[PDB]
């Protein structure tokens, strides 16, 4: 098409219609814009109904990964983050089916247990807390905090030996570092001392408050048996694996989780325990112990599918995850009740529950648009800072901007957000470079700025002084002026250095002496249109 | 009031019944024992 | 401290006490109340410094 | 100034003394407002210079 | 022709606040050996409070400093040090909310 444009403009045009963001688009960019795993997942079938033209475009996302490093002392803000992502996770976890009932599983439980009515026994509180609604909300806990990454606490109770027991489980199919220290710490602390100890006969324990090592650690090298070291050897040495996969960082489970043959480790630990006469403690004690330990024994292949599950759930919603998914322990936990983990690992059977693609596909855009935003609005910022200080703005704060590129983050409140914790961010933003949109923009508007400043007939671009009967200029958009054009031989004095620090010394004395002098910086002018007003030399006057 | 589900205390199951009798036997000989405490 | 009837159930529990034996087992936890714990350890004390 | 309540909700979560069993909960948090800040400021010149 | 009791010009401009908040980073950083863990990392994240506040101490100490020494510069009698009876206080929530 023609057009008629000045070059600056042909310079802006002709940018926007080179550097325009669209791609062709097909099925095969539908489809492998789908992670791999799940087109890789044997489960999950896919059609359409539609062939795209090559006429048809598509725009496309960044989802560049955080130049801020979050993950490394904004630990408020990643706080945040990462209870939007947790309470995101629990939204999209499915909800199980086909559940035991739980008058069902309390008659078993309790003809199992044997429960005299007068005697007092501590076999009654292992009845606490079976409903569902729990069951499924340890299931929704325990994935959406390691997708978050966000750390979680254990409440619980040291007369309900039944928690005790499932923590192993727990501890087993969840990692230690998963969880905050002094909680676990007092759960492995319990559990020693009132499950493993007694049964081989050692002391109850000497444990120091904030000793180094963990009670499962030196209770790995004081025992003498393989299958309870063992145990204890992986519950102590099971961590997230670290692995790059399709451009996002993933906290891996081992792979002897996502099978269930852990479970069998802990099957020989409490057979080995069941074994075991407590020559320390009486009858009732040890009764008691492996009555709660066989309802674990008879639940074993429960136990074995619902890790497989829950790892394959796990993973399957990694997959739909955009954000590097960083392991740090945060300011605030989730609680975890053992007496949910309890209801989960007893209540559970014969029905497996998978992500619809729909949750999947929701969670993946969720996550992607929050991506795109976050990367735009880092770019925003940096293109004003790195303009900000390349026009050498030198009163402007850069306070505001902070706040409008977190109001634009649509999780952080700012009205009770701090004001150092904005220039922080901007350190970290000034060492970040510039898209290329933004900044060939600005590397446009730079070498053409002064020559828009030269026009805008309200201001000029200052005023010489030389007291000599200088002539006029034959200039043919008007007639004689007293203009010109290169400002060589008279010096210069700059007026903002001059309207920061008043030194008017300089000045006062070239012009009280009548020294030649030019003025810089962006002054008015009237245009004055007589010939008497030159004459009487009234520019002198000013 | 028991702190044990809905579908429990309702179950007209005779086990489910028995289970609840045992419970409050239970409750009742603690409290006996602390009153007797407290006296 | 450790609230007092919370301790007398870990105390009942692992003394399995049944409702109709006449057995010493009861008798252990009798005067376990706090403020007779304050009594002793002002006893003590106050007696070994005097 | 910073806004006071912006620094004290921080300090109280990063601190996070209601999860601890220690009796400075209220009293640490105590003269952290303005009127404070510009006392100090003037007591130090006022002082070093006199 | 009076005298004055000045500064160290390693404080005038605040440059030694930056080795403050290096000292204060390896005390963040370290282990706290015998220590329980929920005062550990209340301590560690109150010390991480004033490493984030370097650049805005900087600032306090230099605009300190200066207000200081111009004030000094009208006084006419010499300024002397001696260990007075009765002392002004200065409490350290005041510091805090300074700082």
């Amino acid at each position: 098409y023609p057009s008629i444009l000045h070059p600056i403009d042909h310079a802006f045009n002709e940018y926007f219609l080179q550097h325009q963001l669209v791609e062709p688009l097909n099925n095969d960019i539908i489809f492998n814009y789908i992670p791999e795993r799940i087109r890789n997942d044997v489960n999950y079938i896919l059609n359409m109904d539609r062939n795209l033209p090559s006429t048809a475009r598509y725009i496309r996302p960044n989802l560049l990964q955080d130049r801020l490093n979050l993950h490394d002392n904004f630990e408020s803000l990643w706080d945040t983050i990462t209870t939007s992502n947790y309470i995101l996770a629990r939204s999209v976890v499915p909800d199980l089916k086909e559940l035991v009932s739980t008058e069902a599983q309390i008659q078993k439980m309790s003809q199992d247990l044997q429960l005299e009515a007068l005697t007092i026994q501590s076999e009654t509180q292992f009845l606490t807390g079976i409903n569902s609604q729990a069951a499924n909300d340890c299931f929704k806990t325990l994935i959406a905090a390691m997708l978050s990454q966000r750390t979680m606490s254990l409440d619980f109770v040291t007369t309900n030996y039944m928690s005790l027991i499932s923590g192993m489980w727990l501890l087993t199919v969840v990692p230690n570092d998963m969880f905050i220290r002094e909680s676990l710490v007092a759960c492995q602390l319990a559990i020693i001392n009132t499950i493993i100890y007694p049964a081989f006969g050692m002391q109850r324990m000497h444990y120091r408050n904030g000793d180094p090592q963990t009670p499962f650690q030196i209770a790995e090298q004081q025992i003498q048996n393989f299958q309870v070291a063992n145990w204890l050897h992986f519950v102590n040495n099971n961590q997230f694996r670290q692995v790059v996969i399709d451009g996002v960082l993933n906290q891996v489970l081992n792979d002897n989780i996502r099978n269930g043959h852990v479970v069998n480790q802990l099957m020989e630990a409490l057979m080995q325990l069941s074994r075991q006469q407590f020559p320390t403690m009486p009858v009732d004690y040890k009764r008691s112990i492996q009555r709660g330990i066989l309802l674990l024994s008879n639940r074993l292949g429960q136990l074995v599918d619902l890790t497989r599950l829950l790892a394959y759930n796990y993973e399957t919603l990694m997959a739909c995850i955009t954000m590097n998914m960083q392991h740090v322990q945060t300011l605030t936990t989730e609680k975890l009740q053992l007496t949910s983990v309890t209801s989960l690992c007893m209540l559970i059977g014969n029905a497996t529950v998978i992500p619809s693609p729909q949750t999947l596909f929701h969670y993946y855009n969720v996550n992607v648009n929050f991506h795109s935003n976050y990367n735009e609005r880092i770019n925003d910022a940096v293109a004003i800072i790195t303009a900000a200080n390349r026009l050498n703005l030198y009163q402007k704060k850069m306070k505001s901007i902070v706040e409008d590129f977190l109001k634009r983050l649509q999780i952080f409140d700012i009205s009770r957000v701090p004001d150092d914790q904005m220039y922080r961010l901007r350190d970290r933003l000034r060492l970040l470079p510039v898209e290329i949109r933004r900044l060939d923009i600005f590397n446009l508007i730079l070498m053409n700025m002064e020559q828009i400043e030269r026009a805008s007939d309200k201001i000029a671009q200052g005023v010489i002084i030389a007291y000599r009967d200088m002539q006029l200029e034959r200039d043919e958009m008007y007639g004689y002026v007293n203009i010109a054009r290169n400002l060589d031989g008279f010096q210069q004095i700059n007026l903002e250095e001059l309207m920061r620090t008043g030194d008017y010394a300089q000045i006062t004395n070239m012009l009280l002496n009548n020294q030649p002098v030019a003025l810089v910086g962006a002054l008015p002018f009237i245009t004055d249109s007589s010939v008497i007003s030159l004459v009487a030399k009234l520019d002198a006057t000013v | 009031e028991i702190k044990i589900a809905d579908e429990v205390k309702k179950s007209n199951k005779e086990e489910s019944k028995q289970l609840l009798e045992v419970l409050k036997t239970k409750e009742e000989h603690q409290k006996e024992v602390q009153y007797e405490i407290l006296q």
